[PDB]
């Protein structure tokens, strides 16, 4: 009998380990994608403002 | 004593358990307002119907469900619609966004969101029960709420209520009829997510259900409500044995226990008979030899496969009607004699039978007949693994190109899930192979 | 459901103009924003492109753009003109004269600020936005750099939100125009990377059309913006009526693109036909007809990754199922092996305005290829003698910007490419 209740213990253990895991993993790399999706899009703005900046640099000439 | 506890998952599931629900008021004398006349146990009693109907003082019977969408156009529908009244609004849950067809944000991105609420609802059907017994699971594989969430309230439930039983009852997707391409993907995960927090799942396929109600009822296209009334009808069947009860009925607990042999192979094949039009039923009394022949032609089963090439390792038959045992054995023993049922050379060939009483009613103005008698049969058998290898394959086709997983891995999920997921699936279907060999 | 829509410069403008006066008729709108309809159905959905403002007047939920004054007039001056948001448009004086620069760095950089916050007051009333729509040209400065430059900041603000954009093609034989592929290749470049479906709506292809198939010598930007209007009538119908498909821009989006970059579409109409002078099987093959195509573009040169295609009209039903798995076993060459069941569709049972039925068709083609090779072949054409530098340079560009966009467009086709020549095994 204290197998048994050994086993069923065992068993929601690791269902709650592996789940917490998987969502832990899961909000990592959804935090990633979305972290490098930005800063790309914030270095596309850099390029726009040094554009911007450089056509001052013509101008007086 | 001995609840059940339905959960409807996604659209499919949320329709199916409308259709199901309807079925069991129409079947027990319960009326849209809850009301039953015939129950004379005010707030309460430990009658059959009780299994899957709580009562309140004032005379309501309430089924012991929950439904859940992840979008509120369907239970909308419920909430606003003929058996509004049935359910207490805390049983309906609704999000915002769906899952868009994708597993990731079912079991993840969105799901989660919700999850805990869900459970609580859960908690606060069971905190009724008197010796709650499992639960029954429909969903749809294809859908991202019906896999996703169905997946990750599958472990939530392995965690809060141990071993206890659950039951799936799946939609498997038709090539044809869906809405989405990454079904195939969707299928896979979930089934390998849940495969070890089920302990029986029957399968609909779409595309049987689809050929049944195009030939038997000559319905030139089936929409979603007739399948979903015919596929009524099958849950019907196999719940009758806890919700009715006599001398005859056999506990559906019973048939599970012939019905597993290992906890992976736990996919029953479901055949339903009669499936006849009211035009055709006139002046045609089925007679209990003929509905138990047209178990075994495969054209009635639920799920698109061959059962006469591969072997049987169980087969069940839930008589409900105007049905006696002389009547079933006969009929078995022409069938046996007629018949290529060739069982696995390690469990005995012997069928396994239950009668209920209680004969079949229909909706109103339905499609399907009202009959004397009708029959389900529940079979374990190798050839629901074809189910498994065409989808196995459909997944192939796309994951080596990678096509649509950047829908995934862009909500959080890694392809070592998908690689996983269908090791397991392979897995499966060599587990299935290999019961049907023969031992030395 | 809601979706927020933007239209920006003069093509933009005007056929979102067009699209909100169709929309609008289908949907028993009048000028005003009063519902005066004989089908509940009519309204089922209509928070979808519509806010319900006091007094129960329907208001677009829509913004119109432009550095140029005259379009804003008109779109007030024509028909449904006093029904948009009177503080959704956002106008400027300098203009930008067809410079990708000018749209994209400089002055659609100053307005693009005043742009956001409509879009962001838009956006905070919707209970549940599910995603943008734009109207615009690639040709253009306006439409197209301040497009690209919008979809970018409205992605930096909703990066988890649908973007789509009917995004009409510069040809030759509609504008004198000669820098139309500068600004084609430098607006392909931002849309390859920020939006989740382009329909590439040709100007060729649409021309082509109005000349061949509809007999007209001289089509104005009006005959075009016909076409223009009926197709995005069309792609929208799923989303504007109830029916049997649960579908936001997300679920469909999923469903028709397999890779990311691999978004941009093909549309096709039928039937298509002249005011001078129809059964599913016709309808049918002529959907899939290369001569009713959208995009200048063969779909028999190359082979579909995923085909959607919408009815509309009382037909049966069971006769469309046989027709389109008609049309996919007697053409199975021209649809990949790896995608099963990659075409769908729907059915809606009404029809648009002035047919008895119709038939939308979107199709994600390698084919595309076509297009997209004819635009880098004009461009290549400029830059390899370095022509008009100078418009561009002068407001801060550098010259391996353009490069890295032609290199972009190149790696685009050769990606088109490389999944029409993939097998299953
Ligand atoms: O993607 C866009 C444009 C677009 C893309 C795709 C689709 C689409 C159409 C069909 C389809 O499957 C068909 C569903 N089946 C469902 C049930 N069926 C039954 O028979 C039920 C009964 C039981 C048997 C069969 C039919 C999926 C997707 C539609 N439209 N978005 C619009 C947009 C673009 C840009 C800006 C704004 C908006
Ligand atoms: N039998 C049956 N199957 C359905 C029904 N509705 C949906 N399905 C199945 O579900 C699949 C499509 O996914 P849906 O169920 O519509 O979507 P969902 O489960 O609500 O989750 P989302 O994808 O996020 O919308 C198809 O493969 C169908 O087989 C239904 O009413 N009856
Ligand atoms: N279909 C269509 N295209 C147009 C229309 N007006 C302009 N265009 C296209 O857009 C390009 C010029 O962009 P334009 O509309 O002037 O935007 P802007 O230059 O940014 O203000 C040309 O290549 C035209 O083909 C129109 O009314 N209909
Ligand atoms: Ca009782
Ligand atoms: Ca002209
Ligand atoms: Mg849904
Ligand atoms: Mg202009």
């Amino acid at each position: 009998i204290q197998k048994a209740i050994e086993e069923n213990n065992n068993f929601i253990k690791m269902a709650k380990e592996k789940l917490a895991q998987k969502m832990e993993s899961n909000k990592e790399n959804r935090e990633a994608h979305l972290a490098a999706m930005l800063e790309r899009l914030q270095e596309k703005d850099k390029h726009a403002e040094e554009v911007r900046k450089n056509k001052e640099l013509k101008e007086e000439a | 004593m001995r609840e059940c506890i339905s959960i409807h998952v996604g659209q499919a599931g949320v329709q199916i358990g409308n259709a199901c629900w309807e079925l069991y008021c129409l079947e027990h004398g319960i009326q849209p307002d809850g009301q039953m006349p015939s129950d004379k146990t005010i707030g309460g009693g430990d009658d059959s119907f009780n299994t899957f109907f709580s009562e309140t003082g004032a005379g309501k019977h309430v089924p012991r469900a929950v439904f859940v969408d992840l979008e509120p156009t369907v239970i909308d529908e419920v909430r606003t619609g003929t058996y509004r009244q049935l359910f207490h609004p805390e049983q309906l849950i609704t999000g915002k966004e769906d899952a868009a067809n994708n597993y990731a944000r079912g079991h993840y991105t969105i799901g989660k969101e919700i999850i805990d609420l869900v459970l609580d609802r859960i908690r606060k059907l069971a905190d009724q029960c008197t010796g709650l017994q499992g639960f029954l699971v429909f969903h749809s594989f294809g859908g991202g709420t019906g896999s996703g969430f169905t997946s990750l309230l599958m472990e939530r439930l392995s965690v809060d209520y141990g071993k206890k039983s659950k039951l799936e009852f799946s939609i498997y997707p038709a090539p044809q009829v869906s809405t989405a391409v990454v079904e195939p993907y969707n299928s896979i995960l979930t089934t390998h997510t849940t495969l070890e927090h089920s302990d029986c799942a029957f399968m609909v396929d779409n595309e049987a259900i689809y050929d049944i109600c195009r030939r038997n009822l000559d319905i030139e296209r089936p929409t979603y409500t007739n399948l979903n009334r015919l596929i009524s009808q099958i849950v019907s069947s196999i719940t009758a044995s806890l919700r009715f009860d006599g001398a005859l009925n056999v506990d559906l607990t019973e048939f599970q226990t012939n019905l597993v042999p290992y906890p992976r192979i736990h996919f029953p094949l479901a055949t339903y008979a009669p499936v006849i039009s009211a035009e055709k039923a006139y002046h045609e009394q089925l007679s209990v030899a003929e509905i138990t022949n047209a178990c075994f032609e495969p054209a009635n089963q639920m799920v698109k496969c061959d059962p006469r090439h591969g072997k049987y390792m169980a087969c069940c038959l839930l008589y409900r009607g105007d049905v006696v045992p002389k009547d079933v054995n006969a009929a078995i023993a022409t069938i046996k004699t007629k018949r290529s049922i060739q069982f696995v050379d390690w469990c005995p060939t012997g069928f396994k039978v239950g009668i209920n009483y209680q004969p079949p009613t229909v909706v109103p103005g339905g499609d399907l007949a009202k009959v004397q008698r009708a029959v389900c049969m529940l079979s374990n058998t190798t050839a629901i693994a074809e189910a498994w290898a065409r989808l196995d394959h459909k997944f192939d086709l796309m994951y080596a190109k990678r096509a649509f997983v950047h829908w995934y891995v862009g909500e959080g999920m890694e392809e070592g899930e998908f690689s996983e997921a269908r090791e397991d699936m392979a897995a499966l279907e060599k587990d299935y192979e290999e019961v049907g060999v023969d031992s030395v | 459901r809601e979706i927020v829509h933007i239209q920006a410069g003069q093509c933009g403008n005007q056929i979102g103009a067009k699209f909100w006066e169709v929309i609008s008729d289908e949907h028993g709108i009048d000028p005003t924003g009063s519902y005066h309809g004989d089908s509940d159905l009519q309204l089922e959905r209509i928070n979808v492109y519509y806010n319900e403002a006091t007094g129960n007047k329907y208001v677009p939920r829509a913004i119109l753009v432009d550095l140029e004054p005259g379009t804003m007039d008109s779109v007030r001056s024509g028909p449904f003109g006093q029904i948009f948001r009177p503080d959704n448009f956002v106008f400027g004086q300098s203009g930008a004269g067809n410079n990708w620069a000018k749209g994209h760095y400089t002055e659609g950089a100053e307005l693009v600020d005043s742009v956001l916050d409509v879009v962001r007051k838009e956006s905070e009333s919707c209970d549940c936005l599910q995603g943008f729509q734009l109207t615009h040209s690639l040709g253009g400065g306006t439409g197209s750099g301040m497009g690209t430059l919008l979809i970018s900041k409205i992605r930096e603000e909703y990066p988890d939100r649908i973007m789509n954009t009917f995004s009409v093609m510069p040809s030759p034989k509609v504008s004198d125009t000669v820098v139309e592929p500068y600004n084609a290749t430098l607006s392909v470049h931002q849309l390859v990377e920020n939006t989740d479906e382009t329909y590439c709506i040709d100007n060729e292809a649409l021309y082509d059309i109005c000349f061949r198939t509809l007999k007209l010598t001289t089509p104005t930007y009006g005959d075009l913006n016909h076409l223009v209007s009926a197709t995005m009538s069309g792609v929208t119908t799923c989303l504007r009526f109830p029916g049997q498909l649960n579908a936001d821009l997300r679920k469909l989006a999923v469903n028709m693109v397999p890779f990311p970059r691999l978004h941009f579409f093909m549309p096709g109409f039928a039937p298509l036909t002249s005011r001078g002078s129809l059964t599913v099987p016709e309808l049918t093959q002529q959907m899939f007809d290369s001569k009713n195509m959208m995009a200048a573009c063969d779909p028999r040169h190359g082979r579909y990754l995923t085909v959607a295609a919408i009815f509309r009209g009382r037909m049966s039903m069971k006769e469309v199922d046989e027709q389109m798995l008609n049309v996919q076993n007697k053409n199975s060459s021209y649809f990949v092996e790896w995608i099963p069941n990659n075409v769908k569709t729907a059915v809606c049972d009404i029809p648009p305005r002035g047919l008895k039925m119709s038939a939308t068709f979107i199709g994600n083609s390698t084919a595309i290829q076509e297009l997209f090779k004819r635009i880098s072949e004009q461009f290549t054409a400029m830059f390899r003698r370095k022509a008009f530098l100078h418009w561009y340079t002068g407001e801060g560009m550098d010259e391996m910007e353009f490069t890295e966009a032609e290199s972009n467009m190149n790696d685009l086709v050769s990606e088109y490419q490389q999944y029409q020549d993939a097998t299953a095994d």
